């Protein structure tokens, strides 16, 4: 059995379940039983999509099972709702799911920069004038205030690195 | 759009450097960083 | 294709031999430890030992000393203690 | 001998004549004393346990070594003490590594304590504090 | 040393008040606040 | 390249 | 807690010189600390600073930049911001939680949206690159047709069998 | 009360009823599925919509495993509708010792990690190391120098896949640990099992009949 119901179990018990041992006497007229648990190790592990540490009850074999699986994320995506019996596993879930969207939200930003500025570098290749640099740059809605100082801020970074 | 003006920046930053008063604007910018930078450094 | 995956067929990780299972178990059934290697001595204390003093004087028997050298179970403590014979101090037999 | 961490180090007694003072004597070293509780359990070391007590019955001394460690001898130490005063043997009390304690004076107020508490002749045992490794009162050990 | 007591907190708080305005950068607004609108700056919040 | 030693870094805040 | 009598002149000849505010009956009341008053000043700047809605107002979206983004295979997925729970407690408790580590003990997280990220290691990032990667390369087989002439030939092999 | 009540859960056949609740959902207890829909169809309905290429297709059944749990025997066929344990047995027996060693995982470096401390280098950029379970899940994964060896992390990275078997038989002793440590090597370096490296030192002759 389990402490709590599939329900309500909040810490991460993979298979490990409560079991009774059995012992006979020095004369084996009487036995006595003793009920056994896991080992609960406060799995603090570290999930690349929300960058920041991460820690919950465990078990040994939900450790194992995490490295196997290759990162907290991956083994809490692989496990199932009603596999994954803990409330706090759905809440990590749910957080790591929003993450990952957040994730993919990103690198489609990231893309659709990537083809502006790749767009608007074929558009304005040649140096003429400040004049025409303007007028491209309010074609496309940039502000030369805001690229000035970017721009800087590259360069700083540039000189710093080298 | 933002994310754009930065690849922006530092793409005309490379080809500038592998080849006026936008010029002088940039040097007043990269002085304010460097003592942005020194006084969070001290 | 039509394949089972290999399993082990006794269940709870036992074993089909007692004698295993009892040198799991350990203590209470093996009660005698094993043999005991010889103890990793450090320089330090070789170097101790050797500082040491004798606060009792080890008398030499003047009868002559023989000594029973071998292999384990070779019948080296049951010789001992055939040869052996104390008249002050019964039941002093080495446990075989 | 060798000494080692293991429990029961050795096994069988020893035997080794030696002259201290120009006063001829056989130290006598045995495998040890174990509870019943233990005893039970395994007999074998009930039988050490049974080969120790037939040379503790012979013997015209006994010494009684407790770790200082401890902090003060145990039920056992005293119940083995009792022993071999009923033996009818010059008892006598050492406490082990006392380089190693901590508080001497606290051990030692326990040790007197314990031997005070006693009711039978093991009341009057002496008690020393001897160190194996620092080698400290063993001249006043053999001595008493 | 009234007047000197009050003078150094005077100070103090012009100094903190400075340092937090460069925290946020405060002062690059202000002074377009006072020089067009220093009646009252609000910015509709909805 | 990168170096750290075997405790710089630790998984919680400290 | 500062006195009331230097309080008056303080605040006279500092706020009304320098910030230009006006604080009234219960906000002079509270603002008796140092700090409260730098935290008054702070906020009302911060709520005179320009709004998100005023400067995008003022800053529009172009068309070019507008039908470039359309026009990128790529288009992204919103709300899921609405997916994260919601935690119905007392402000005070969440408020300590934050301070302390409880943020993170117990299935817990703090949400905090960013327009750029590391990629070193990120696997979620990885598998999309790749996703990606494999997209532009089935839209360089349409283009080129070869895409075509593979659906024209599995159906071909359909019908003939 | 339920104002709508799901269906079964996995109920794509047209004729043959959805298996095992157990089987594809999270609750066991029963082994014999069931459809209202599919039952209420009349048999006739049921023949038309199907064909007896489908037909054959949807009663074809894996037996002893299952279909919806790749490896393990199906529900429906064991003593009782709950699933078998002796796979997803517990870590540690009842009466086993908790004895597991320090076991070494394999991590694949993200960037060239230069010991300092002992002069070495721990792994170059996209190179396995087998390191400490605690020091890869303390310091190499939160810095993001390194990451778990996957297969699918090799697809991710590009690097060949390599199907490393990690904890796929968690050892429970010291000596099961080296078998494992065993097994490992001999599917890395499965050419140093074979019979010429085997007698390698023996490539011409006995060194003492070979002159000097
Ligand atoms: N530090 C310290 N340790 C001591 C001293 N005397 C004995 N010991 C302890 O005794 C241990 C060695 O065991 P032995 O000397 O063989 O004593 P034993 O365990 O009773 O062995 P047997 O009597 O042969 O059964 C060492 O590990 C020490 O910790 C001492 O004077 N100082």
């Amino acid at each position: 059995f389990l402490p709590k119901p599939p329900q309500e179990m909040d810490v991460i018990w993979l298979n490990e379940r409560v079991r009774e041992r059995v012992r006979t006497s020095r004369q084996v007229q009487n036995v006595y039983r003793q009920l056994k648990y896991p080992y609960v190790k406060t799995g603090i592990h570290y999930s690349d999509v929300l960058d920041h540490w991460v820690q919950v009850p465990m078990v040994e074999a939900a450790m194992f099972e995490v490295e196997k699986d290759g990162g907290f994320d991956n083994f809490i995506l692989k496990r199932s709702g009603p596999e994954l019996r803990s409330t706090y596993g759905e809440r990590i879930r749910r957080h790591i799911l929003v993450r990952q969207k957040e994730i993919q939200k990103n690198f489609v930003l990231q893309k659709q920069a990537q083809m502006l500025v790749e767009s608007m570098e074929k558009e304005i290749l040649p140096m003429e004038d400040g004049k025409k640099v303007e007028e491209v740059l309010e074609k496309y809605g940039i502000d030369k205030e805001q690229l000035l100082r970017d721009i800087a801020r590259a360069a700083v970074a540039k000189k710093q690195q080298l | 759009i933002d994310m754009a003006c930065a690849m922006l920046g530092e793409r005309l930053l490379d080809t500038v450097n592998a080849s006026a008063e936008w010029q002088e604007a940039i040097a007043m910018h990269v002085e304010e960083i460097e003592a942005e930078m020194e006084e969070v450094a001290a | 294709s039509f394949n089972l995956p290999r399993e082990r067929q006794i269940l709870g990780g036992l074993h089909a031999d007692w004698r295993t299972q009892m040198k799991r178990s350990g203590s209470i059934l093996n009660d005698i430890t094993p043999a005991l290697p010889d103890t990793k001595r450090t320089e330090e204390q070789r170097r101790r030992v050797a500082g040491w003093r004798p606060v009792v004087k080890l008398l030499g028997d003047q009868r002559l000393r023989i000594a029973i050298v071998g292999r384990m179970n070779s019948g080296k403590s049951s010789l001992f203690n055939l040869l052996r014979l104390e008249p002050t101090v019964p039941g002093r037999s080495n446990v075989v | 001998n060798r000494a080692v961490d293991e429990k029961n180090s050795t096994r069988d007694p020893v035997e080794l004549p030696c002259s201290y003072k120009g006063r001829k004597l056989k130290l006598i070293d045995t495998a040890g004393l174990a509870r019943h509780r233990y005893r039970a359990d395994r007999d074998f070391i009930g039988r050490i346990h049974g080969l120790s007590v037939n040379e503790i019955r012979f013997a015209h001394v006994v010494i009684v070594v407790f770790d200082a460690t401890e902090g003060h001898p145990n039920k056992y130490d005293m119940a083995v003490l009792h022993s071999v005063a009923a033996e009818g043997r010059p008892f006598l009390l050492c406490a082990n590594k006392w380089d190693a304690v901590l508080d001497q004076s606290a051990t030692a107020e326990a040790i007197d304590f314990k031997i005070k508490r006693q009711v039978r002749e093991v009341k009057y045992s002496n008690a020393v504090v001897v160190s194996a490794h620092t080698g400290l009162n063993l001249t006043l050990l053999m001595d008493q | 040393a009234a007047a000197a007591a009050a003078a150094a907190a005077a100070a103090a708080a012009a100094a903190a008040a400075a340092a937090a305005a460069a925290a946020a950068a405060a002062a690059a607004a202000a002074a377009a606040a006072a020089a067009a609108a220093a009646a009252a700056a609000a910015a509709a919040a909805a | 390249a990168a170096a750290a030693a075997a405790a710089a870094a630790a998984a919680a805040a400290a | 807690l500062e006195e009331e009598t230097i309080r008056e002149r303080v605040i006279y000849q500092v706020v009304e010189g320098v910030f230009r505010l006006s604080p009234t009956s219960a906000d002079r009341r509270e603002l008796r600390s140092v700090a409260n008053i730098i935290d008054y000043v702070l906020t009302h700047v911060r709520a005179a600073r320009p709004t998100d809605r005023e400067r995008r107002q003022e800053r529009p979206i172009t068309s070019a930049a507008l039908a470039v983004m359309q026009k990128c295979p790529i288009q992204p997925q919103l709300g899921f911001v609405h997916a994260l729970p919601h935690d119905t407690r007392d402000a005070l408790l969440q408020e300590w939680e934050r301070m302390h580590h409880l943020d993170w003990q117990f299935g817990k997280a703090v949400y905090t949206p960013r327009s750029k990220e590391n990629v070193r290691g990120n696997l979620t990032w990885l598998r999309e690159d790749r996703h990606y990667d494999q997209r532009m390369k089935f839209m360089q087989e349409v283009e080129s047709g070869e895409a075509r002439a593979k659906h024209m030939k599995l159906i071909a092999e359909a019908a003939g069998n | 009360v339920a104002p709508w009540v799901p269906p079964p859960r996995h109920d794509i056949k047209v004729t043959m009823p959805p298996p095992p609740g157990g089987e594809v959902g999270g609750r066991f207890g029963v082994s014999q599925g069931y459809s209202d829909r599919l039952a209420r169809t009349p048999y006739w309905k049921r023949m038309a919509l199907s064909t007896y290429k489908l037909r054959m297709m949807e009663n074809a059944t894996r037996y002893p495993m299952s279909e919806h749990r790749p490896g393990e025997y199906d529900i429906r066929y064991l003593p009782t509708p709950y699933p078998c344990t002796i796979r997803n047995r517990p870590l540690l027996e009842v009466g086993e010792p908790r004895q597991i060693p320090s076991i070494r995982i394999p991590v694949i470096f993200l960037v060239n990690l230069f010991d300092e401390a002992k002069g070495c280098w721990f792994g170059r950029r996209y190179e396995t190391v087998y390191v400490e379970r605690q020091f890869m899940r303390e310091e190499l994964m939160p810095q993001r120098y390194a990451i778990y060896a996957t297969p699918e992390a090799y697809k991710l990275l590009g690097l060949p896949v390599v199907n490393h078997h990690t904890h796929e038989e968690i050892p429970k002793t010291p000596r099961e640990y080296e078998k494992l440590l065993e097994r490992q090597r001999y599917d890395e370096e499965r050419w140093k099992y074979t019979i010429e490296y085997l007698f390698r030192k023996y490539e011409d002759g006995p060194p003492e009949l070979l002159d000097r």
